[PDB]
């Protein structure tokens, strides 16, 4: 997932993309059970990078 | 022109179906078929009026569809009163009604000879 | 509501009748009305047709030019003058009242006859 | 669908605290009278002893919790009520967590009465937990909305007939 | 515009009550109007398409217009109602502007009905008629009852009138 | 289209400056020009509603477009720039197209006009006159200045010049 | 509706499949088809103006449809849904009425070719011809290929064939 990806997942891991392509229901996101602030908003943001 | 069966009959207390079919064409909701009961020595009387509106005077034994291209008459329950020809007007762009043969329902009553 | 019927009887081939039909019950100045006929051994054909003001009037193929259906709202009458009769015009004569439809503010012929008249036998012959 | 079904039974679940809190601003039929889907919570004998519940989602749908915070008008209804000069309100789950402390101020007057209460609402989801920890200032939830979302209205203020 | 309504005929017939387009003829055995059937049904089905089309063409969602913000939040709000007000100038230009139209249309459609039935008739009589004006026409020869049934159902024979109508037009 | 403007009629006329539809005559006496008053007022009132059809019925709201976000709310500034992006694409389409469908229902309508004051002046000439092409109509006899004012008027009177024609078309 | 096609000419030419409007000339050399070009190369043209019109028209931003909101912000993915499910619906409603609309114009608009093309014929030959119905014509002289070549070019030079057709006619 976006949060896993961008927390360094153990079980997961460009310089540029237009959009991003996710599972339906990613399986590897957060290992350590928790909440993400804002999480919606940093997918946006993160939606498009240059 | 309108194509009826000449003559049909059923039971007393039992339904029966009249079709009424356009010799070269369908009958669509469009054609408005009309259903008219006449009894011998009595003036004829709109048993239907458009696919399926019934008045309030004729009996609920009465009641009338369109299927397969064809108009029909369902009689559910015939009773005695029900034996006279059954007529049927369509519309066809004109006041000019095409009226069908005519169909002589004959509600039993005597063993058949 | 009821039509009653009159006029008819045996007359000579190429003569003339005049049935007549009284409505009690309503008024003729807002129906459309029509004269349609039964032969012997065949089924019901249409005849002639008359608008709800008089104004429309229309006749079928075979009886163009020797018919003519008229209304008298005074007396509340329909007429069907019949001229230079032939041997095919042996019926019986029911006079019926059209239903009311308003297609966009026209008068309509849809639905039908709503009221019919028991009828009158008409008969020609030369013999 | 929306069923009213109690988080936290009266008659249980309070043993070291008084569940009588009645004011007189929420006066019913002559006397006075407080919420029926909140209870107010305050010191037995002449402590308020600390306060852990928790409740755990098992009704297949989200369920909404209400609570408040009490804030008394002066320092003395503070020491009345609930013994403590500072208390805490905490109420942590899956997705929300909050941390509320009384704020003693001198607001107007308003339905004969001086102090506040502030609402708080959430939405537990299926399978989830909600804790309370309070040494003070708590209006406990007694009565949790099992409900399911359904498609989006609206609220029409009128006055109009039903039929 | 054809030129058929308000065009060289000048007025409607309040008469002929049964139909949208007629005719009225006068002969030695009487005089009377005959709405034609035909056209009048086709223009009908056409009419009720259109209606049908403007109508039934608006299929919507369940929607709840109308959404509470307080004082913390007027960008929110002022972005709502700039949605909600946009919606509604577009459906007030829209809407406004397509009745004109079609309107302006369905006139023409009628006289376009009207000119074609004028037409018709005249490459039917040829020369055996006159146009006398008002849009209509005089016969040159003796039309009972039958010949102008025949006009009106489509089938003169101009033939069989020919030579009598050569006959009084040179003269 | 209907066959006047580009059609049997090639080209316009630039001496004819006071209306859009006209006749020109020729005599012993002169030629000349002449605006038909009546129908160019018609055809300048359609146009005048028609414009004012299309302007006036633009009623807006006073309101402003233009919103400020923080880095914190992004979903915030694309939903504002969708609902003004697509605002912008539909009244773009919308008011493009409809401009492109008024102009030919315009060019029509002027062809509409000029083909059914061709037609006027044919049905009221008759046989007193042959057709040449261009819209031009070569007289069987001499009409001076009051023929041809009685002819745009509107009053030929067909019968007066109608022996004489006839003596110089069996000729 | 001009009254051309399903009107005075009631079936099409499936035997004349490289144009739209066209003639079928009978002589004593023989029977054949010929397309005519001109008015067919002008009608594809406005028709694929038509196409272009409404297809190259509609030029977009780039966007990215949908958002994502938490369970704390309903009203926002309720105002999300509200804005996306008004545009679907502007969308929808103005592209089926277009389209329903063009079809008809450009129904007319073959049906006014159609009728150009046979009043321009029916222009150049005067009285050389007759109507026999079915909305064409029958010479009252021996036309060649040359002939048909010549009406269908569009210089049919009358004054030469008058006089043998007078005296033809008057028989």
């Amino acid at each position: 997932s976006v949060a896993g990806w961008i927390l360094g997942n153990p079980e997961c891991e460009r310089e540029s993309w237009s959009y991003i392509v996710e599972k339906p229901n990613p399986e590897n996101g957060t290992c350590y059970p928790g909440h993400f602030a804002d999480y919606e908003e940093l997918r946006e943001q993160l939606s498009s990078v240059s | 022109t309108v194509i009826q069966e000449p003559a049909m009959s059923v039971s007393p207390g039992g339904t029966v179906t009249l079709t009424c079919a356009f010799s070269s064409g369908s009958v669509t909701t469009s054609n408005y078929p009309g259903w008219y009961q006449q009894t011998p020595g009595q003036p004829p009387r709109q048993v239907i009026y458009s696919t399926n509106s019934r008045p309030t005077v004729v009996p609920s034994r009465f009641s009338g569809a369109i299927s397969g291209n064809k108009a029909t008459l369902t009689i559910t329950g015939a009773q005695a009163e029900d034996e006279a020809d059954y007529f049927c007007g369509l519309y066809k762009n004109s006041a000019n009604i095409p009226f069908g043969g005519g169909t002589h329902l004959t509600v039993l009553g005597q063993p058949k000879a | 509501e009821k039509l009653v019927e009159s006029g008819g009887g045996l007359v000579q081939s190429g003569g003339s009748l005049r049935l007549s039909c009284v409505g009690s019950g309503f008024d003729l100045s807002d129906n459309a009305f029509t004269w349609v006929r039964q032969a012997p051994g065949k089924g019901l054909e249409w005849v002639a047709t008359i608008s709800t003001n008089g104004g429309s009037t229309y006749y079928a193929d075979s009886v163009t030019g020797r018919f003519t259906i008229s209304k008298d709202n005074s007396r509340n009458t329909i007429y069907l003058q019949m001229n230079s009769l032939r041997t095919e015009d042996t019926a019986h004569y029911y006079c019926a009242r059209y239903k009311v439809c308003h297609r966009y503010g026209l008068s309509c012929y849809y639905y039908g006859m709503d009221r019919w008249g028991p009828g009158v036998e008409v008969v020609v012959s030369s013999a | 669908s929306f069923e009213r079904f109690e988080i936290f039974p009266k008659e249980s679940s309070w043993p070291n605290h008084t569940t009588t809190g009645v004011s007189a601003s929420c006066s019913h039929n002559g006397e006075s009278s407080f919420y029926k889907n909140l209870l107010w919570l305050t010191g037995k004998n002449g402590l308020y002893p600390n306060l852990s519940k928790s409740y755990a989602n098992n009704k297949e749908k989200e369920v909404l919790v209400l609570w408040g915070v009490h804030h008394p008008p002066n320092i003395g209804d503070q020491r009345a009520l609930y013994h403590k000069e500072n208390a805490y309100v905490s109420v942590v789950s899956s997705h929300y967590s909050r941390k509320f402390t009384p704020e003693i101020a001198k607001r107007p007057k308003v339905r004969d009465q001086e102090g506040r209460i502030n609402y708080y609402w959430t939405l537990l989801e299926p399978g989830d937990t909600i804790i309370f920890e309070a040494n003070g200032n708590l209006i406990a939830p007694r009565y949790a909305f099992a409900l399911s979302r359904g498609f989006g209205s609206g609220i029409i203020n009128s006055n109009a007939p039903m039929d | 515009l054809f030129g058929a309504i308000a065009g060289f005929i000048e007025g409607g017939w309040t008469g002929m009550v049964d139909g949208w387009y007629g005719y009225h003829h006068q002969n030695e055995q009487g005089s009377g109007y005959a709405a034609d059937q035909k056209s009048t049904q086709n223009a009908i089905n056409g009419i009720t398409n259109k209606v049908n089309s403007v109508i039934e063409k608006m299929n919507t969602q369940f929607t709840a217009v109308g959404k509470e913000f307080n004082k913390l939040e007027r960008r929110m709000e002022n972005l709502n109602k700039k949605v909600d007000d946009g919606f509604i100038d577009i459906w007030t230009y829209n809407a406004e502007l397509l009745v004109l139209l079609e309107n302006e249309r369905t006139l023409d459609f009628h006289d376009s009905n009207v000119k074609n039935l004028y037409e018709k008739v005249k490459s039917q009589l040829k020369n055996n008629a006159k146009e006398i004006g008002n849009g209509c026409f005089e016969f040159y020869h003796k039309c009972n009852d039958e010949c102008m049934e025949s006009v009106k159902n489509g089938t003169y024979d101009y033939p069989k009138y020919s030579e009598e109508s050569k006959l009084n037009r040179e003269k």
